[PDB]
């Protein structure tokens, strides 16, 4: 497990790369806005659906 | 034979002259490498 870690390390500070963290979420809330208004669509034609009968 | 061994001295210091090059080199790109694993490492945190 040590001979992986040390053979896939990087020099570079530690705290930089948790901080990738944020922009992963940046990334990430865009898909889940895209989500959102497809399930809200979705829901509303659905309660349209149920309107007309 | 006193004269002739003096080649041979001079000679591995030659060969090591370059073996030192040979090492500033691979040092050099050991730099530029990783000064890439950190952009790399800057990108995937």
């Amino acid at each position: 497990d040590v001979d992986t870690y040390l053979s896939n390390l990087q020099t570079k500070t530690t705290l930089s790369m948790i901080a990738d963290g944020l922009e992963r979420s940046a990334r990430d809330f865009d898909a889940f806005l895209e989500e959102n208004v497809t399930l809200e669509w979705e829901a509303q034609r659905k309660r349209i659906y149920q309107h007309f009968g | 034979s006193n004269a002739d061994l003096i080649s041979y001295f001079s000679k591995t210091a030659d060969e090591m002259e370059e073996m030192m090059k040979k090492f500033e080199k691979t040092i050099t790109e050991i730099e530029a490498h990783l000064t890439g694993v950190e952009a790399h490492a800057m990108a995937m945190q």
